[PDB]
RNA sequence: UGCUGACU
DNA sequence: TCGCCAGAGGACAGCGAGTCAGCAA
DNA sequence: CTGTCCTCTGGCGA
């Protein structure tokens, strides 16, 4: 997610807008390099649209990717690498954040 | 070289009114004014004779612009 | 006797929406009745069709018909060997109750390859192109894009979108990135035109 | 700045 | 054995313009 | 007041 997320974004930088689902697709179908390259190759054909990106149809594609990344990929979870690595921030109301042992 | 010949109400309006704060600035007016304190009363006079050097910059939404002249303008 | 009037209308339906991607198909089959249908073909493995395109005689597209109310993944490749044998590079996937849920990005998974795509039965009963409201579309061709980009002086984005799981762009299989020409029969204008980037 | 009235 | 279809409440944010006055904190 | 948007929220087969 993390890095399909960043190219889908290296995208949007530039206007390219089939490269989103594109690149999405790439992923399933198959991670890094993978994902670069086409990337890589969709920012260089496609820049001087650095200009033409701030259209309608750019902002909500944007707008939703990175709200869907905020509001799926952000809860707490055990961690890959530890096993153990939930150390719980649970914050109460504003000017208040706990964490525990 | 693709847009209407005609001259759009709202070119009439901002021709006539730049003609206007131009002669009100003390510029020569080329029509022959007849007794008439309004500028734009002279810009009128003007635009039906046909003499205002001015140059339309009709703007394309891509920012691509087409130079049209007061005079090649087909004024209703 | 009625799972064949249900059979008749879902393979007319699928004959018109064959001939309006532009397959090779006879007036028989667009303005073959039930009486004559149910004389020819029962089955539900006799009643897939392999239609051939106007150009590009090797491009061929293949319906089936599944039996199992709900395709699996099993039931996808137990046929993707039958296009992958028989040299055929689409398919149409006609299924009574639904795909299980992770059937659905298989069929995405499989690359320009095989490229496959599904439509219920209920979906089918009726051609919805034939609406009163639905406009006529037409997937421009390549060459008709770049002209209208250049009169309009447009970009592909900047222009309206239609969505790629739209019920007329799954119909006239349109893949993301063309442009789709729609005559609107207007009241005020009669036959106003406008085009919409799949997406 | 707010609460009371008031006008179309 | 928990992911996603369903399923619940909680929170927020909007609620036509524009005028005139007085009184009081 | 009413609407969406938002945030969860535990519950059967794969």
């Amino acid at each position: 997610v993390i890095h399909l997320l960043l190219c889908q974004l290296r995208v949007l930088e530039v206007g390219a807008l089939q490269a989103v689902y594109e690149l999405e697709r790439i992923l399933n179908r198959f991670i890094r390099e993978e994902l670069e390259q086409y990337t890589t190759e969709i920012v260089q054909n496609n820049l001087l649209g650095s200009q033409g990106a701030h259209v309608k149809n750019v902002c909500e594609s944007k707008s939703k990717l990175i709200a869907l990344f905020w509001k799926a990929h952000m809860n707490a979870k055990r961690c890959p690498h530890c096993k153990t690595g939930r150390s719980v921030v649970r914050k109460e109301h504003n000017s208040k954040l706990t964490i525990t042992f | 070289r693709i847009t209407t010949p005609y001259m759009t109400k709202y070119e009439r309006a901002r021709v006539l009114g730049t003609r206007a704060l131009q002669i009100a600035m003390c510029a020569p007016v080329m029509v022959e004014l007849e007794g008439e304190t309004d500028p734009l009363l002279i810009a009128m006079k003007e635009l039906k004779a046909r003499k205002i050097p001015i140059i339309i910059r009709r703007y394309l939404p891509d920012g691509s612009y087409e130079d049209w002249g007061v005079d090649e303008l087909i004024i209703t | 006797e009625e799972e064949t009037y249900r059979l008749w209308k879902i393979r007319k339906t699928i004959m018109q929406l064959c001939h309006d991607r532009g397959y090779l198909v006879t007036q028989d089959e667009l303005d073959q009745t039930l009486e004559e249908f149910k004389a020819q073909s029962p089955r539900r493995t006799d009643l897939t069709v392999l239609v051939a395109h106007n150009d590009d005689p090797t491009d061929q597209m293949f319906v089936f018909f599944p039996e199992e109310p709900k395709v699996g993944i099993k039931t996808i490749k137990v046929y993707c060997q039958r296009m992958q044998e028989e040299n055929i590079t689409r398919a149409l996937i006609v299924v009574q109750q639904g795909m299980t849920p992770s059937a659905k990005q298989s069929l995405v998974d499989m690359a320009p390859k095989y490229i496959l795509e599904q439509f219920l039965q209920q979906e089918l009963l009726i051609n919805i192109t034939e609406h009163e409201l639905v406009p006529e579309h037409v997937v421009m061709t390549k060459e008709e894009v770049t002209e209208l980009l250049a009169r309009y002086k447009l970009r592909e984005n900047q222009l309206p979108r239609i969505q790629a799981g739209d019920p007329v762009a799954r119909y006239f299989g349109i893949k993301r990135g063309q442009v789709v020409k729609i005559i609107r029969p207007s009241e005020t204008a009669g036959r106003y035109i406008t085009y919409r980037l799949v997406q």
